C-alpha cells in the first residue's frame, strides 16, 4: 500500500561520488522524517541522519559529519543524499525509510540499493 | 545632603539582590548550561564570574557609593568626555522596559487564566486549538505528525500570543486587548511602587524579591519527590570535559555571567549613590554575587528535575523536549509539566507568581536607576517634583512597548532581546570601565576605595580592574561582532533586512556617546591640547 | 555514545521453542527500545516498538518486555517463517543506533 522507491546500484570507483533518491508513495511526503541508515556487508545497521521535508532541515550523524549531506524536495518528491570521500570500507548497501516525530521508529523502508566500490 | 538613604542595610542588600535575579536565571542559565558542557559548565561559569562579573560589579558599586551621583552625573567628577554613558544607558533601559515587560504581561495573563481546576493547557478542547491536536501522551500508542503540537504549545501559540495571524514581519496584525490590559496593570503597579523613591521601593522589594525564593524552595521540594525526577538532575550534573575545550562554551559562560550579574550598567551605581558612605560595599558585592550564583544553581536544579520528570512520563533524553530556546521553556514545557502533576492549579499559580515577582523587582531596579540618573543630572528643573515625570517615563515605556503587544509580538520581543541589548551594553560597559580605570586612574580609584571604607584592596582586585575585566569585555564584544546570528522563532526565519534593523537598533544607543564628544567642545573651544586636557580633568567641588 | 549490546549472534534453538533474547543498554533506558526483523537479504521489518507495543501488521506470536537496561524479547512456538536476524533499536538519544542481531539455529 505504501512503497518507498530508491535509486539503483553503481560500480563507484574509489574517489568518485554518488547520490541516492527516495520516493514516499502512499503517505504524504512532508509529515514524517525521512531517515537514512547504513549497514555493511553482513554487519549491523548504522543511522545516517534525519531530514525535515517541510523546511529542508537536517540532523546528520556524528560519524557522517562532513562524510554525508542530505537534501529533500517536496515539489519533485525526492530525497537526495550526497555522499563524498568514498572508499571501500564505506561502500555498502544503504536504506531510506520514514519515521514520525518522537516515537522515532522506522516504519517503512525502501527496497535497498548497494553502493559497491 | 538630601541623599535619601535606605531604611536599613538589609533593605539595600535585598534591592540589589532582586536586581541581580530575573527570569534569565530560570530560562537561560539551565538551557545554556546543558547546551555548553552539561554538568561541567560550572567551572567556566565560576571562573568568568570570579574574573569577569564580580570585579566590575564591585568596581561600579564602590564607585557609586563613593562619588554619590547617578550614572550620568558622576562623569562630571570622573571623566567629562564620557557623559554619553548616561544617555546610552537610558536608551538601553527604554528598550528593556519595552521588550522585557511583555514577558511579564504574558506571565500575568497565564496567572489570571490559570484560575480553573482544569488548566487551560491540560486539554485542547477549546476554540483556539485546531485539528492538529495531540493531547499529552498518558500512553505510547499515539503517533505524532510532523506538524502535531501539544495542547500547551497550541495554547501558547494561538491564545495567549495570537501569533497565528502574523502573515509577515512587515506588518503586525493589531494590538491585542488582554495583553494590553495586563501590561497596563503591571505598569500601574510599577508606577505606584516607584513613585516616592527608594523608601517605598525598599518596602515593596521586601515581598517582591523574597517571594521568588520561597516558591523556588517549594518547587525544589516538589521536584525531590516526582517520579523519575533524577534523570534531569543527572543530565544537569553529568560533566562533559570534552565540550569545555570549545571556545563557544566560554563565550556563553561569559555572556551569561555578564547578563546575570549585570555589571557596568548603571543601576548598581545609582543604588550605591543612595547608600551610606562608610558602608562595607565589598561584603555586599560578594554576598550578592554568591547569592545570584546560588539562585541560578537552584533554578537549574528545579527546572531540570521538572524536565526529568517530564522525560520519565514522556520519552527520555530531555533534549528532545528542551528544544525551545527562550521563554518558551517556561511557557510551553513547564506548563505541560505542571499540567501533568496532580493539583496543577496551585503549582501553576505559584510558578507564574514567581515569574511575575522575578520581573517586578528587576523592572523596579532598572526604572529607579534611570530615574535617579536623570534626576541627579537635572536637579533644578527636576528633583523638586520627584513624584512627577515618573508617570511620563512610564507612559514613554508604554508607548515603546505597544509595538510588542501586537499579535506577532513574539518576533518583536525576540528581535529586541537578541539585538538591542548585547553589543550596545557591552561596548558601553567596556568604555565605562576604561574611563573609570585607565582614564580616571586606577591608583586614584584605589585611593578613594581605601578612604571610603578604611582599607585598600589587594593587587588582585587592581589586576581585575585594569586588565582582566577590560580583556573580558573586549573578548565578548569581538566574539559577538564576528558572528551575525541568524536567529529564528517558531520556524519564522528572519531575512537579512531584519538583521539590518536589529543592527540599527543596536547602534541606536551607542552613537549618543559620540554625540556628546562632538557637541560638548562647542562651548569650550580652542586648540587641540587644551581641549584634550580639559576633557579629561574632572570637576572641582 | 549509547552502545546497543545484545545476546550472542548465534544464540537460538530449534523450531517450536521459547526464544528469548536480551538487549542491554549502556545508559538506563525506560522504554525507548524497538525491535526490527531482518529477513535474509531484504530490509528490516518493524515488529515491536517502545519495547511493549507491536506495530501494525504483526502476528500475535511476537512478544517482548523489559525496562531500564535489560529488555526481554520473548517469543514461544516459533514457526518456520519467523527465523531472522532480529535487530534491537533504541529511541533514547541522537545519534540513534541499532543492535547486532542473532542468527537462528535451527
Ligand atoms: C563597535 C560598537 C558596537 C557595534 C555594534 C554593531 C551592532 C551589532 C548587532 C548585534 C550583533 C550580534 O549580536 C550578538 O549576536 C550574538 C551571536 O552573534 C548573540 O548571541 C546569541 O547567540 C550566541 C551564539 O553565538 C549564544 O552563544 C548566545 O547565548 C546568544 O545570546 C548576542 O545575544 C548578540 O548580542
Ligand atoms: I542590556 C541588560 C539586560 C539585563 C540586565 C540585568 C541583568 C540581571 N538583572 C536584571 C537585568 C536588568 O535589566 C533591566 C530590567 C528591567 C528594566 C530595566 C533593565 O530598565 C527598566 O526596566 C542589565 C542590562
Ligand atoms: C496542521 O498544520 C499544517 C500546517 O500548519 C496543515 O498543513 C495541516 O493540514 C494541519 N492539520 C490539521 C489536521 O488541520
Ligand atoms: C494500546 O496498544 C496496546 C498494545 O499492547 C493495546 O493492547 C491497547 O488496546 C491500545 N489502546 C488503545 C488502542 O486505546
Amino acid at each position: 500500500e505504501v512503497q518507498l522507491q530508491q535509486s539503483g546500484p553503481e560500480l563507484v570507483k574509489p574517489g568518485a561520488s554518488v547520490k541516492i533518491s527516495c520516493k514516499a508513495s502512499g503517505y504524504t511526503f512532508t509529515d514524517y522524517y525521512m531517515n537514512w541508515v547504513k549497514q555493511s556487508h553482513g554487519k549491523s545497521l548504522e543511522w545516517i541522519g534525519n531530514i525535515n521535508p517541510n523546511n529542508g532541515g537536517t540532523s546528520y550523524n556524528q560519524k557522517f559529519k562532513g562524510k554525508a549531506t542530505l537534501t529533500v524536495d517536496k515539489s519533485s518528491t525526492t530525497a537526495y543524499m550526497e555522499l563524498r570521500s568514498l572508499t571501500s570500507e564505506d561502500s555498502a548497501v544503504y536504506y531510506c525509510t520514514r519515521s514520525p516525530v518522537r516515537p522515532y521508529y522506522f516504519d517503512y523502508w525502501g527496497q535497498g540499493t548497494t553502493l559497491t566500490v | 545632603g538630601e541623599r535619601e538613604t535606605w531604611g536599613k542595610k538589609v533593605d539595600f542588600l535585598l534591592s540589589v539582590i532582586g536586581y541581580a535575579v530575573d527570569l534569565g536565571n530560570v530560562w537561560r542559565f539551565p538551557y545554556i548550561c546543558y547546551q555548553n558542557g552539561g554538568g561541567a559548565f560550572l567551572l567556566p561559569y565560576t571562573i568568568m564570574a570570579i574574573f569577569g562579573g564580580i570585579p566590575l560589579f564591585y568596581m561600579e558599586l564602590a564607585l557609586g557609593q563613593y562619588h554619590r551621583n547617578g550614572c550620568i552625573s558622576i562623569w562630571r567628577k570622573i571623566c567629562p568626555i564620557f557623559k554619553g554613558i548616561g544617555y546610552a544607558i537610558c536608551i538601553i533601559a527604554f528598550y528593556i522596559a519595552s521588550y522585557y515587560n511583555t514577558i511579564m504581561a504574558w506571565a500575568l495573563y497565564y496567572l489570571i487564566s490559570s484560575f480553573t481546576d482544569q488548566l487551560p493547557w491540560t486539554s485542547c478542547k477549546n476554540s483556539w486549538n485546531t485539528g492538529n491536536c495531540t493531547n499529552y501522551f498518558s500512553e505510547d500508542n499515539i503517533t505524532w505528525t510532523l506538524h502535531s503540537t501539544s495542547p500547551a504549545e497550541e495554547f501558547y501559540t494561538r491564545h495567549v500570543l495570537q501569533i497565528h495571524r502574523s502573515k509577515g514581519l512587515q506588518d503586525l496584525g493589531g494590538i491585542s486587548w488582554q495583553l494590553a490590559l495586563c501590561i497596563m496593570l503591571i505598569f500601574t503597579v510599577i508606577y505606584f511602587s516607584i513613585w516616592k523613591g527608594v523608601k517605598t521601593s525598599g518596602k515593596v522589594v521586601w515581598v517582591t524579591a523574597t517571594f521568588p525564593y520561597i516558591i523556588l524552595s517549594v518547587l525544589l521540594v516538589r521536584g525531590a519527590t516526582l517520579p523519575g525526577a533524577w534523570r534531569g538532575v543527572l543530565f544537569y550534573l553529568k560533566p562533559n570535559w570534552q565540550k569545555l575545550l570549545e571556545t563557544g562554551v566560554w563565550i556563553d559562560a561569559a555572556a551569561q555571567i555578564f547578563f546575570s550579574l549585570g555589571p557596568g550598567f548603571g543601576v548598581l551605581l545609582a543604588f550605591a549613590s543612595y547608600n551610606k558612605f562608610n558602608n562595607n560595599c565589598y561584603q555586599d558585592a560578594l554576598v550578592t554575587s554568591v547569592v545570584n550564583c546560588m539562585t541560578s544553581f537552584v533554578s537549574g536544579f528545579v527546572i531540570f528535575t521538572v524536565l526529568g520528570y517530564m522525560a520519565e512520563m514522556r520519552n527520555e533524553d530531555v533534549s528532545e523536549v528542551a528544544k525551545d530556546a527562550g521563554p518558551s521553556l517556561l511557557f510551553i514545557t513547564y506548563a505541560e509539566a505542571i499540567a501533568n502533576m496532580p493539583a496543577s492549579t496551585f503549582f501553576a499559580i505559584i510558578f507564574f507568581l514567581m515569574l511575575i515577582t522575578l520581573g517586578l523587582d528587576s523592572t523596579f531596579a532598572g526604572l529607579e536607576g534611570v530615574i535617579t540618573a536623570v534626576l541627579d543630572e537635572f536637579p533644578h528643573v527636576w528633583a523638586k517634583r520627584r513624584e512627577r515625570f515618573v508617570l511620563a517615563v512610564v507612559i514613554t515605556c508604554f508607548f515603546g512597548s505597544l509595538v510588542t503587544l501586537t499579535f506577532g509580538g513574539a518576533y518583536v520581543v525576540k528581535l529586541l532581546e537578541e539585538y538591542a541589548t548585547g553589543p550596545a551594553v557591552l561596548t558601553v560597559a567596556l568604555i565605562e570601565a576604561v574611563a573609570v580605570s585607565w582614564f580616571y586612574g586606577i591608583t586614584q580609584f584605589c585611593r578613594d576605595v581605601k578612604e571610603m571604607l578604611g582599607f585598600s584592596p589587594g593587587w588582585f582586585w587592581r589586576i581585575c580592574w585594569v586588565a582582566i575585566s577590560p580583556l573580558f569585555l573586549l573578548f565578548i564584544i569581538c566574539s559577538f561582532l564576528m558572528s551575525p546570528p541568524q536567529l529564528r522563532l517558531f520556524q519564522y526565519n528572519y531575512p537579512y533586512w531584519s538583521i539590518i534593523l536589529g543592527y540599527c537598533i543596536g547602534t541606536s544607543s551607542f552613537i549618543c556617546i559620540p554625540t556628546y564628544i562632538a557637541y560638548r567642545l562647542i562651548i569650550t573651544p580652542g586648540t587641540f591640547k587644551e581641549r584634550i586636557i580639559k576633557s579629561i580633568t574632572p570637576e572641582t567641588p | 555514545d549509547i552502545v546497543m549490546t545484545q545476546s550472542h549472534k548465534f544464540m537460538s534453538t530449534s523450531v517450536g521453542d521459547r526464544v528469548s533474547i536480551t538487549c542491554k543498554a549502556s545508559q538506563d533506558v525506560s522504554t525507548a527500545v524497538a525491535w526490527y526483523q531482518q529477513k535474509p537479504g531484504q530490509s528490516p521489518k518493524l515488529l515491536i516498538y517502545s519495547a511493549s507495543y507491536r506495530y501494525t501488521g504483526v502476528p500475535d506470536r511476537f512478544t517482548g518486555s523489559g525496562s531500564g537496561t535489560d529488555f526481554t524479547f520473548t517469543i514461544s512456538s516459533v514457526q518456520a517463517e519467523d527465523l531472522a536476524v532480529y535487530y534491537c533499536q533504541q529511541h533514547y538519544s541522537i545519534p540513534r543506533t541499532f543492535g547486532g542481531g542473532t542468527k537462528l539455529e535451527i
